[PDB]
């Protein structure tokens, strides 16, 4: 076997949910901080499978804002009926900072997590674009801070919390390793997009060459870091 | 010129056609859904879709366009620029029962879209095939089956195309996402190896005897601009620059190093 | 009109809608129909018979278009309705005819009658904004099948004629000509009688055009080698001067035809894209200034708004300094040989680039 | 004043204190409400100076715009859109002041089948303000916030671009595209028509100065001619100039400031080179002028940075030169040296027509498989809901086996 501590499997992220994820662009604006869907998915071979997603909107006139569960309700139900489930395994966004566990994402992670325990929370390198490894990330909630959970202390009382000494490093999980099994009518889509014209490949492929000579690609990058990270050692 | 002439299709479309059609939706070999999205003028710009409550028999359809209601409310309040287009079918694209499907669809105003996805192994039949309506007058018997062929143009909006590809990759063969900037970068001198091989077909094809007629100033413009671009102008004040800039990007990669081990040096005494 | 979920009892159906039609349409929708359940004789009716702007006849057209093809002849039926579009001469509405009637749909394509008689029929009734559309896939059903009966290479040849006669617009003109000279030399059309007499209208958009180069797409491929200049055509005589330099060479080699057509301008500009061009391509990379001015014999400052010349040109493209590099190299001009040996050469150089350093990148990762 | 006239709207707007005539119907009272005292703040307020209170007095509109949503427009609409320009101006910028001139025409275009006129003198003068008054500035620039921390300030674009009804501000040369996609290139002066064409249009680093001088400076003549024009056209001179100068820092390596004298005509030659160091400062382009040989030397790449160019869009024209940049070199390498097969080959199509015969073999072979996954992934899937349930609902209930346990052993 594959498990890691407690019931939950390794997760994998079929191809079909990772276009619904894509559908939705990087502009909001500058950058604020939205769940922009939930992950449904089901145990099958070697993982917990994510066959699909339904993105989950939210108010983005300046700032965020939230509204009724029933987009959410009516929603898994409109995937329910067609054929029958509603299945959510975890949750994903697409932010401007990176990839990035902010403690609000741990929070909500910490109440999603103590009432389904088989989940998991997904990021994704956005339209930034540094793009040298891990476009997709996985990260399950340690177990030994889910059996002290109802809320952390403002106060000495997490002193008997902390003497657990929780992991903060903790493991996460190898999304892809073998094939999705649905991979076969988009593999049939390659020959008709590649063996008769030139029209349908290079428009995917012109991408590389402007993610180097456009303005100040990893320039901004080492910038935003000379700006996220000493307000962040500052602050320890 | 009248009307509609192209479809400006993209990838999640189909994903969400191939993700109602595989699971399942009640019926088996034949599925159907409304498609969502937008027209300009002669194109259809169609951005995502979703199936619908249904049962296609040889004497029997359903649509229950109050869902399609329900999944339009919804997918209006996900992003603004969906618009209730159609609808598409798998397996077949001729019958008698899909008049029935074009009445359901009139019970909306504006003009149709009917898609049909065409799984054969065979590579005779174009994936997706699309379709729309002519002598739409006023009521015959039901509706019309004179459709008007549209082709295809694709190259909707940008996020997409990169998604679809890193599938295509892994329909080939399956990988792990860590090492995606180093399969592009093997993959990059690969390019200038099958380019060894073709540069020289294109030179033997005069070495042997004649031919070479498929290259001649054509090649001779992609190459002149292929150096003009990678490397650029060959000085060695050029050489000494290129020098320098690497010498200040490692520089900068030697202080992303530094600033790792001095976000472990802080994070570190905090933890005794 | 009604539409079709009706049973297909084809001539009949068609012919119902006749009464809707014309009185002299009716009664031979009656008398078409009273003979027999007819063929040739229902299915021509439309199409003789006026159908005319007053009222609106698309859809029992459309109806004709799938019931003429199957019954009867496709090839013959189809030539027929198209004179009547030609005749009315609206742009609108036979082109919703001529869109629902597509390649490769209702039937079979039949090697290839419908689609020559409904693009000279997109041509010949409207606008650029109808006769542009089926160009992209004509061109590629034409690479997919060139057609082995000649006369319609012929008449497909006469299509892109017609093409290039309905387009105002120079360079595109220029495209369909070029397309059309393209496949002139390799397969058909290739006799005195015609590709030979259509070399002098080649000369005449080869040397009035400033963005022909000079003899660039002319070198590029088979044209020149099948079209001679040596010939009383004089293509090679732009060969001549496209070397050598001046406007005396033109000038001198001329006659009154070419002349009368408005050659006596044009041919200043010449001397400054293949001077431009040949000088940096003999120096190779760094040109002095008053070289450019010397081979030009012009001033200073003029050279400067023509190097602006030759960068909206492409003939030159990068940051030009200003004693030396007063060109720079970003060349796209003919060079034949010069070019030719330059790839010869770049195997070789390329065999590093592809080896030696892929062999520390695919090694370090 | 302000604030007790203010403090009467705060009484009455959604209060319902009595019976008192509302606002949602009765118009003589609710359009003397909106416009009758508030047309005379804002004109009062900017005549005496009062930059701030006039603000407010546009916000003190728009918290009508924003609460008196359910009846029509006030009368004559065109009354609004023409005096708040002047203001928003000065408060704003000539951008914005641009902007809410193709407000008013999109308006306008059509108000005037309800504002009756037959005045041919009006039709081209609304356009030739709206399309020549965008290019103006851009640089804004963040001297208001570098000396201090980052903040949440973007706000501060959001309040003004809010006020013409967009969450971010106008954006460059696309504002005068979004008109010359329609007849204002026809009904623009005639003295005018071919302006754009100049400046952005034709590909001339430095043979500009022979067109624009001529247009320039006649409508520069302001006493028959709209006297604001001559308010944007002075800098529109220079900043046409500067256009030259950024693209030159495009076209150009070095020049001897005795050349660039004779390319480029200025108001005085001193001030033409005082102009390059000022835009240079302003970061508009990097450039060594104020050198010892009179040599000024833009650079052939050296330590290229984005200084050099306009990173908002392209304000110079489309034709930037080569540069290096990280990945240049090795994306390139991937693409361009694949297109060189890709587009011209002879070879590939034999290659990718084998790849095809193995895509069809994989479905070929899977597709008889389908028969086998079909019925058990749908008893799986009908089953889902039925079996899942039982498992993804308990941590609801244990918590009462969790507590009774607890009390159990206290």
């Amino acid at each position: 076997g594959g498990s890691g501590d407690s019931a939950v499997k390794q997760v994998q992220i079929d191809g079909l949910v990772v276009l619904k994820i894509i559908k939705h662009y990087q502009e909001e604006g500058q950058g604020t901080e939205v769940v922009q869907g939930v992950l449904l998915g089901l145990v099958v071979e070697d993982r917990l499978e994510i066959t699909n997603c339904f993105p989950f909107p939210q108010h983005t006139e300046d700032d965020a804002d939230f509204d009724e569960v029933q987009y959410q309700m009516e929603m898994m139900r409109s995937l329910r009926h067609v054929n029958i489930d509603h299945l959510h395994v975890g949750w994903y966004q697409s932010t401007y900072y990176g990839s990035f566990v902010t403690r609000a994402l741990l929070d909500s992670q910490f109440s999603y997590q103590h009432a389904i325990e088989e989940s998991v929370v997904l990021i994704y390198d956005p339209i930034k674009t540094a793009q040298g490894s891990l476009s997709l990330k996985a990260y399950r909630l340690t177990p030994k801070l889910m059996e002290v959970c109802k809320e952390k202390d403002f106060s000495p009382e997490a002193l008997k919390k902390a003497n657990i000494t929780f992991e903060h490093m903790f493991e996460e999980v190898p999304i892809v390793i073998k094939n999705s099994h649905l991979i076969n009518v988009l593999m049939w889509e390659l020959e008709k997009k590649s063996a008769v014209a030139d029209k349908h490949e290079l428009l995917s492929l012109a991408s590389s060459n402007h993610l180097g000579k456009n303005l100040q690609l990893l320039m901004d990058r080492v910038d935003e870091m000379s700006q996220d990270i000493v307000k962040y050692n500052t602050y320890m | 010129f009248p009307g509609g002439r192209v479809v400006r299709l993209h990838p999640v479309i189909l994903a969400s056609i191939v993700d109602s059609y595989e699971r399942r939706n009640e019926g088996a070999a034949r599925v159907i859904g409304t498609l969502l999205g937008t027209v300009d003028k002669h194109s259809v710009e169609v951005t995502n879709c979703f199936s619908v409550p249904h049962n296609e028999s040889e004497d029997e359809v359903a649509v229950d366009m109050e869902f399609a209601k329900n999944m339009y409310e919804l997918h209006k309040k996900v992003s603004p620029n969906e618009l209730i287009l159609g609808w598409y079918a798998t397996g077949h694209d001729i019958t008698e029962h899909s008049v029935l499907i074009h009445e359901y669809y009139s019970r909306e105003a504006p003009n149709p879209i009917h898609l049909t996805v065409d799984t054969s192994l065979q590579n005779g039949r174009m994936s997706i095939k699309a379709y729309v309506s002519t002598s739409m007058g006023v009521p015959g018997r039901t509706m019309g089956v004179m459709f008007t062929p549209l082709t295809v143009k694709y190259a909707y909006y940008d996020t997409e195309r990169i998604g679809v590809d890193l599938i295509m990759k892994t329909c080939f063969s399956p990988n792990r996402v860590i090492g995606l900037s180093s399969d592009l970068q093997q993959v990059g001198g690969a390019s200038a190896r099958i380019q060894d091989a073709l540069s020289t077909v294109l030179q033997y094809a005069e070495d042997v005897l004649s031919g070479k007629v498929s290259a001649d100033n054509t090649v001779g413009r992609f190459l002149m601009s292929l150096v003009n671009q990678v490397p650029k102008i060959v000085p060695d004040d050029f050489e000494t620059m290129l020098n320098s800039n690497i010498n200040d990007l490692l520089m900068v990669t030697y202080l992303a190093n530094l600033t790792q081990s001095q976000i472990a040096l802080n994070e570190k005494l905090v933890n005794l | 009109f009604i539409d079709i979920s009706e049973e297909d009892q084809a001539a009949e159906l068609r012919a119902y809608l006749k009464s809707k039609g014309a009185e002299i349409s009716e009664e031979n929708s009656e008398g078409g129909l009273h003979v027999d359940l007819a063929q040739i004789i229902e299915a021509c009716d439309v199409c003789l018979k006026e159908d005319d702007k007053d009222v609106e006849s698309v859809m029992n057209s459309v109806v004709s278009l799938l019931l003429i093809l199957e019954p009867d002849k496709q090839e013959a039926l189809i030539e027929s309705l198209c004179e009547k579009l030609v005749k009315f001469r609206e742009g609108e509405r036979p082109s919703l005819r001529l869109q629902l009637l597509s390649n490769l749909f209702h039937g079979m394509d039949k090697n290839t009658p419908v689609r020559y008689t409904v693009y000279c029929s997109l041509i010949k009734v409207a606008a650029s904004c109808g006769a542009i559309q089926y160009i992209p896939t004509e061109l590629d059903q034409v690479r997919k099948w060139i057609s082995d009966w000649n006369l319609t290479t012929e008449k497909k040849h006469t299509l892109l004629r017609l093409l290039y006669e309905a387009l105002v617009d120079c360079k595109k003109s220029d495209a369909a000509s070029k397309v059309m000279v393209e496949l002139l030399g390799s397969y058909t059309e290739d006799n005195a009688s015609q590709a030979r007499v259509d070399a002098h209208r080649c000369i005449v958009r080869a040397l009035k055009d400033p963005n022909a180069f000079l003899f660039d797409h002319l070198l590029t491929l088979k044209p020149v080698k099948f079209l001679e200049g040596e010939l009383i055509h004089d293509l090679l005589t732009i060969f001549v001067s496209a070397k050598l330099a001046s406007y005396v060479k033109f000038y001198q080699n001329n006659k009154d035809f070419i002349d009368s057509l408005g050659l006596l301008h044009e041919q200043n500009m010449a001397k400054m894209r293949l001077l431009t061009f040949m000088g940096m391509a003999v120096e190779n990379k760094e040109i002095s200034f008053d070289t450019m001015q010397q081979e030009l014999q012009i001033g200073a400052d003029d050279v400067e708004a023509f190097v602006i010349d030759a960068v909206r040109t492409k003939m030159v493209y990068c940051k030009i300094d200003q004693t030396q590099r007063k060109v720079v190299v970003s060349h796209s001009t003919h060079r034949t040989f010069g070019k030719q040996q330059w790839q010869q050469l770049y195997d070789t150089l390329n065999a590093w680039k592809q080896n030696l350093n892929k062999v520390k990148n695919s090694l370090l990762s | 004043k302000l604030c007790d006239n203010l403090r009467m709207h705060l009484s009455q707007i959604q209060r319902h204190h009595n019976q008192s005539t509302a606002i949602n119907l009765n118009n003589p009272e609710s359009q003397s409400m909106h416009l009758e005292t508030r047309l005379v703040q804002l004109d009062s307020a900017i005549s005496m100076e009062l930059w701030q209170e006039a603000f407010k007095a546009v916000e003190d509109i728009h918290g009508l715009f924003s609460l008196s949503k359910k009846p029509p427009k006030p009368q004559l609409m065109a009354n609004y859109y023409n005096k708040v320009s002047t203001v928003f101006w000065k408060s704003g910028n000539a951008l914005f002041h641009a902007s809410t001139l193709h407000r008013l025409y999109h308006l306008s275009r059509e108000m005037r089948k309800n504002l009756t006129q037959d005045e041919m003198q009006r039709m081209s003068t609304r356009v030739l303000l709206a399309t020549l008054s965008i290019p103006i500035t851009p640089e804004r620039t963040d001297i208001a916030r570098l000396l201090d921390m980052d903040g949440i300030i973007v706000e501060k674009q959001r309040r003004l671009a809010t006020l013409l009804g967009l969450q971010a501000p106008p954006t460059r040369i696309g504002l005068i595209n979004d008109m010359v996609r329609f007849n204002v290139l026809q009904y623009v002066v005639p003295e005018v028509k071919d302006l754009y064409n100049w400046l952005e249009v034709e590909f001339n680093p430095l043979k500009l100065c022979e067109r624009v001088t001529k247009v320039l400076n006649w409508v520069r003549e302001q006493p028959e001619k709209e006297p604001e024009l001559q308010q944007y056209v002075p800098q529109l001179q220079s900043n046409t100039i500067l256009r030259l100068l950024q693209q030159v820092a495009q076209i150009y390596q070095s020049i001897e400031f005795s050349r660039l004298t004779s390319l480029v005509p200025f108001v005085d030659a001193f001030q033409l080179e005082r102009a390059i160091v000022d835009a240079a400062r302003h970061c508009d382009l990097q450039v060594r002028i104020d050198h010892t040989s009179r040599t000024l030397s833009f650079g052939s790449d050296l330590n290229y940075a984005t200084r050099e160019d306009a990173p908002i869009g392209p304000h110079l024209q489309s034709m930037p030169s080569e540069q290096i940049r990280n990945q240049l070199t090795a994306m390139s390498s991937v693409l361009a040296k694949a297109l060189e097969v890709i587009k011209p080959a002879h070879i590939l199509q034999e290659k990718e027509e084998q790849h095809q015969l193995a895509v069809t073999a994989y479905l070929k072979n899977s597709r008889k498989e389908h028969q086998r996954i079909l019925a058990r992934r749908q008893t799986i899937e009908e089953r889902k809901e039925r079996l899942e349930s039982l498992n993804i609902q308990r941590e609801k209930e244990e918590l009462e086996q969790r507590e009774a346990e607890l009390q159990k052993v206290r």
